[PDB]
């Protein structure tokens, strides 16, 4: 959602945004 | 060796809707797992489609969700909604609460009613969407001319109106200052093409209740803030 | 040689037709309607003289708004209306002199070669600060037909134009050049938009002003913040339609 | 790492006519549904090839898309243009209204006259064009040196009549302050051959409807903006 | 129409510009 | 997401030689169209080969494009030209004009001299290069003993001389405030061997021709503004 | 004559110089 | 610890960071 | 002496740097 960037992010997706994680 | 930049002439400018990221600054953060959750939803039109109540005007102005119907034929309708996602009649409901917040819409409306009234209650309703340019329906000659649907009653308690998309253009607004012809289309009245009929022992008056919502097709655009307003 | 003009349309001849001669032409492009077009020309301005932090209120100054209409043709405060709405003519500002500026907003450029009936495009906007001092300026864009939200601050000194999920710019500083730039989409609810003229009424009681269209702009931008404000459009993927005629020059 | 870079000594400056696009604010946008519209055109220079009306000078200085002819021959031109896309002659042609927008022009150029007399008046123009040098032909016997086509009148009601592009350059001026040889490309004179002929009954003037565009091979180039001037 | 640049935009398509769609 | 930049110390600084383009501003134009031209050059180099004239001084002081010979053999050269792009005897030549704009040279001279004297007479002259170190030669004696050529008229009406390169360093000044070993690299003086002979009916002086020009290995480089001065 | 970057031009080659054409 | 861009680093890794190295 | 830089120089090497030859 509003993510129209056509080059990848210069930040790691681990820095740029929270680490998603399931806890099973 | 460095590199040459042309510096456009909006150097520092926020742009609150750019559709890029800024720099992180808590990163390699987990985010508090929550796989146990339900009842997630990822689009807004999902809401648009539950149907909510319309505000129905009470002998003493006051609002409720239904309107009354007895055992007459009134002349004129019963109610009347025009078709506006600005209409005070379903300003309350969940399809006009998100719909304040985008531009435009398309695709059907579905008006559901359900007759509360007594079992033994009996009677026809003559539900009509009339396409504006010859203004409002008169009578039920001229409400019958436009798009209807005859509500009988019985052991199915609700009725599922479709207020079909019929415009000239492809979308259309929201709200609107003054009405135009991409912001208002038209009008919905529910007339009584039977008495309410009864036995002896049941209250003359039955109450209807009112909803409304998006059909299967329907859509909005263009996230937007509405205009504010202090709550009461 | 001979033809029939009555038949609507003649033969585009070159100088072999009648003599002894050759076809002389040379590629060219810079005639296409898209590329004619994709460029800034000024179209508007705007001016405010309420700080950032304060209550947006529409006022006019001489002619000048602090709030715009997105639209080539001519636009200004019509019949005392709160905001800016799409004219149907050109006035001189001055009573006297019978001479420009005039005191309707318009892409002068737009409005003396528009050789189309309608046309359809996005809207790159630049909005430029007529003096050196520092910027710091708040710009709310509001889609076609939107809510323009002339509301109250619901938080003290903060700029409430910039309380909104409206798309909106904020530059300030010593660090800044003085100058905003955006490209909107077409957002108007009619799929292209009159050029010049539109032949009805807006309203179902024909009660609007006979020639313009409902919801013909590219929406609105409201200003807050010191200063004067140049403003420019270019029309970015643009297309027209229906061929029709220019405005008339007096004969030389 | 961050990346050096060295900031050019523009930074800032607006160029209206870069070549490069800025930021989207509102993206993820659908351009309303077009698909139906018809008589889209994407090159100006299609206007520049639809004939349209020369302004010539009625007998009282008014302005008219034609000029009259009669039983006569007379021994100077019935009318005379200036082959520049500045003539004030065709000043509000379409070719003209587009080619102020522009900077150069290459190519022919068409004079369309159209016969609008009786369908029993007969005779013969002769249509010159001469280009400069030795200034503006002064008898049928100079304008004839050049080039010319006899225009016979008849079933066939018009004649298309090319101005050849003869110049110096490859390109030449759309306007000027003062004629150069770039800019104004000689005249272009039609002239009675033989009288107007008719029978009894019939008006002694002839009116031939005049108009300009651009030919098969006619280009313009550089966008430019035109001198202003107020409407009236 | 005054698209000289080499590299590709930074920006996506559907962002940088209007969604062209047929109705039909 | 938005790159880390790190602006280097010199940001906005305006380069008058840096090796790089900047915005277009009105591409996309034809640039008009010259397959027709003759005569273009690409190197300025051309330039300084083709032969120019030195300015010898008249008896009067006057600038003159030769120099006189007669009947005798002087003791002294009847001209001294110091090896230099700074002389003011080539100061008009072509290859000075050039060498102006430039800080170094390298590479072969040629120094053409046209004998345009009778048919009738004839003579030789003794064309010597002197390095420096030792000083002007003072003497025929001393002139002959560096690097020299024997030019004796006849037929072929002129002598095409070459001062080789001899440099203590591979590229040499093309300007001085004072002379150094870096930019004055000696004399090319002429002397007249045996005397100009002649009949009866004939002038006493006849006139040689001097011209100068790079030789075929001759090379120029780095751009540069000369001292500026005042046409007159 | 002047050309020393290695990275091709950001704009194009039609809009960052003028475009050559021989008349025949 | 704390690296988290996608691109490399502009400055060598020699220059950038300090040059371990085992004296055996 | 003193290189640190992982990608290439922007400018050519011809003109970032004085160009060496013998004259040999």
């Amino acid at each position: 959602g509003n993510e129209g960037v056509i080059i990848n992010n210069y930040y790691s997706n681990q820095y740029q945004n929270s680490i998603d994680l399931s806890a099973n | 060796s460095p590199f040459p930049v042309t510096v456009r002439e909006h150097a520092g400018t926020f742009f609150s809707t750019t559709p890029d990221t800024t720099v992180p600054v808590y990163g390699n953060t987990i985010s508090t797992p929550f796989d146990y959750m339900c009842g997630e939803f990822t689009d807004l039109l999902s809401l648009c489609k539950i149907p909510t109540f319309l505000g129905n005007l009470d002998s003493n102005k006051k609002r409720i969700p239904y309107f009354s119907a007895t055992n007459s034929t009134p002349a004129t309708p019963l109610v009347t909604y025009q078709v506006t996602l600005s209409c005070s009649c379903m300003a309350n409901s969940m399809l006009a609460a998100v719909a304040r917040n985008f531009n435009q819409y398309r695709g059907s409306l579905n008006y559901l009613f359900v007759f509360t009234g007594s079992a033994m209650t009996k009677g026809k309703f003559l539900i009509s969407y009339t396409p504006p340019g010859a203004g409002e329906p008169k009578t039920l000659d001229q409400a019958m001319q436009a798009t209807y649907a005859i509500w009988d009653l019985g052991l199915n308690s609700s009725y599922n109106f479709t207020v079909p998309f019929i415009s000239p253009t492809h979308y259309r607004q929201t709200s609107y200052n003054t009405p135009t012809i991409t912001s208002v289309d038209g009008w919905l009245t529910v007339w009584q093409l039977t008495p309410l009929t009864y036995p002896l022992g049941v209250p003359n008056d039955s109450h209807i209740l009112t909803l409304v919502s998006g059909g299967d097709d329907f859509t909005l655009r263009m996230p937007v803030t509405f205009t504010k307003y202090v709550p009461q | 040689g001979v033809d029939n003009a009555e038949k609507g349309k003649v033969s585009d001849d070159n100088a072999s037709t009648d003599f002894v001669a050759e076809p002389v032409k040379l590629p060219e492009n810079q005639t296409r309607v898209s590329f004619f077009y994709d460029r800034s020309t000024l179209s508007s301005v705007l001016q405010s003289t309420s700080d950032v932090s304060s209550k947006f209120t529409p006022s006019t100054a001489k002619n000048l708004q602090n709030s715009i209409l997105l639209t080539p043709l001519p636009s200004d405060i019509v019949n005392n209306s709160v905001l800016p709405e799409q004219e149907r003519w050109i006035s001189f500002a001055s009573p006297t002199t019978q001479k420009p500026p005039y005191k309707t907003k318009q892409d002068w450029n737009f409005i003396m070669f528009s050789p189309f009936t309608y046309y359809k495009c996005d809207l790159e906007v630049t909005l430029s600060k007529n003096d050196r001092e520092t910027i710091s300026s708040v710009v709310r864009y509001v889609p076609c037909g939107a809510p323009s939200d002339l509301s109250d601050q619901t938080m003290p000194q903060t700029p409430s134009l910039a309380d909104t999920r409206d798309p909106h710019m904020w530059v300030v500083g010593q660090g800044t050049t003085n100058q905003i730039s955006f490209v909107i989409p077409y957002t108007s609810p009619l799929s292209v938009l009159p050029s010049v003229w539109f032949n009805g009424f807006s309203n179902f009681d024909n009660s609007s002003r006979f020639g313009v269209a409902p919801n013909a702009d590219f929406g609105r931008l409201l200003l807050q913040g010191q200063g004067t404000f140049s403003v420019h459009y270019r029309y970015k993927k643009m297309r027209v339609f229906c061929p029709r005629p220019t405005v008339f020059i007096p004969w030389p």
